[PDB]
């Protein structure tokens, strides 16, 4: 898993 | 008022980090990430397409005091790819004790195949500026935004822990969360985000490079992105240490005791401890593994994700004009 949330 | 509520990490590697939240009337509670890099408030929901849900669900029609906000409507990518949409309700919210009416609740009537297949996750909580919530066609405020009016103090304190529970405090600063004094730095909103500027680097007990970093701090984001070149310096300083196509990132041998990096916050230095910066095992039982800081070139910003935020005591100060504030804990 690896989370990168609003570009 | 006030309030305090715990934050814990979601798993082993400390991918994110979920808070119980309560909505409604009576209070249904779900356990949503804190997002400091959006402005969406939103859940899964008794709306969610059936195939898509595997997560603790809000229902609208079992709580009395909400409210459907009528014709609005909600769609939102995040920086990974994944995304979600709906339809808005307000409702009352409540976060360790503080508690928010009318708060906008977007229902999530369909989320991407990531969201899905994560269990932990509930749903987000925005705590970056209001600009950027999706709420069409009038914006929607952020739970921050609507609490500030009853907050003894305009501002938020996140403080997660490495490979521990930690805390999101709303109202005050508990002093004895950290060590030293708290250097506030000067904040950006045209990009909507907590947007700021480090003063620099320092990897190991290497020399301090005084250089411009403007970067967001982003909650929910895993890592800690920096340019290419700062990257490099770092890694370079780990002989095992080399990029990998296949997993997309510096990889190392796990055996590997990996040296400090340091970035600047005005005169003030923080310092993120070795360890922090070994992720994980790229799979279970490996011998390499996955570095905590990497490349933004291809991200087109730069992050400072949790491994940079649990190295410290973060102030987010939502005074009219905002400030960020950096302890070391």
């Amino acid at each position: 898993p690896h989370l990168s949330x609003a570009h | 008022s006030t309030g305090s509520a715990t934050t814990t990490p979601i798993d082993s590697l400390d991918d994110a980090y979920i808070t119980p939240v309560q909505i409604g009337t009576p209070a249904q509670t779900l356990n949503l990430d804190f997002d400091t890099g959006s402005s969406d408030l939103w859940v899964f929901s008794s709306e969610t397409t059936a195939s898509e849900v595997x997560q603790t669900i809000y229902t609208p029609s079992k709580s009395t005091t909400a409210k459907l906000l009528s014709g609005a409507t909600w769609s939102i990518s995040y920086g990974d790819g994944s995304s979600s949409s709906g339809d808005v309700y307000t409702d009352t919210v409540s976060v360790g004790g503080l508690t928010v009416t009318g708060q906008a609740v977007e229902s999530a009537k369909k989320v991407s195949s990531s969201f899905t297949e994560d269990s932990t996750i509930d749903g987000l909580l925005g705590l970056a500026f209001s600009t950027l919530n999706t709420v069409s066609p009038t914006q929607q405020k952020t739970f921050f935004d609507n609490a500030k009016a009853s907050l003894d103090s305009p501002v938020f304190t996140a403080d997660l822990g490495y490979h521990a529970p930690g805390t999101y405090n709303f109202g005050f600063i508990d002093t004895t969360a950290y060590t030293g004094s708290i250097t506030y730095t000067a904040v950006s909103t045209k990009q909507g985000f907590w947007e700021w500027t480090s003063t620099g680097y320092a990897v190991g007990s290497g020399t301090f490079k005084s250089t411009s970093i403007d970067g967001i701090a982003d909650t929910g984001t895993t890592l800690l992105y920096l340019p290419a070149t700062v990257v490099s310096a770092y890694w370079a300083q780990v002989s095992g240490a080399k990029s990998s196509s296949s997993v997309g990132g510096y990889v190392f041998p796990c055996s590997a005791t990996l040296p400090s990096f340091t970035f600047g916050v005005g005169s003030a230095r923080i310092v993120i401890p070795g360890d922090y910066i070994d992720f994980g095992p790229i799979s279970t039982g490996s011998s390499s593994c996955f570095g905590g800081i990497q490349s933004s070139a291809g991200i087109g910003i730069n992050i400072f994700g949790d491994v940079a935020l649990k190295a410290a005591f973060v102030v987010f100060n939502g005074a009219t004009t905002p400030t960020l504030g950096f302890a070391s804990k």
